[PDB]
């Protein structure tokens, strides 16, 4: 696997045309505060094609 | 007045746009900037 190629799987809102959001900061899907640490419903926003 | 800052959060975690008149010149940058807490230029 080549893991160097990444895509965003999680965002709070959809991009407008040519919006270029590079931010890697940890997302919150849950009603409970994720405090910037990884977990269930507290996902890292990118994924790798491998 | 010598420049402008634009963006969403202005705290490096997402990108920001800086525009400055450097006396004769004009400069534009987009970066993961962390600014100082009270932005101004010492002259
Ligand atoms: C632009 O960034 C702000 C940051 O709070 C966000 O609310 C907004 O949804 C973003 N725009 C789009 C189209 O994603
Ligand atoms: C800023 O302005 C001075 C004016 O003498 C110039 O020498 C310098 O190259 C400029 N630098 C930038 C990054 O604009």
């Amino acid at each position: 696997g080549n893991y160097n190629y990444l895509y965003r799987l999680f965002r709070k809102s959809n991009l407008k045309p040519f919006e270029r959001d590079i931010s890697t900061e940890i997302y919150q899907a849950g009603s409970t505060p994720c405090n910037g640490v990884k977990g269930f419903n507290c996902y890292f926003p990118l994924q790798s094609y491998g | 007045i010598r420049g402008w800052i634009f963006g969403t959060t202005l705290d490096s975690k997402t990108q920001s746009l800086l525009i400055v008149n450097n006396a004769t010149n004009v400069v534009i940058k987009v970066c993961e900037f962390q600014f100082c807490n009270d932005p101004f230029l010492g002259v």
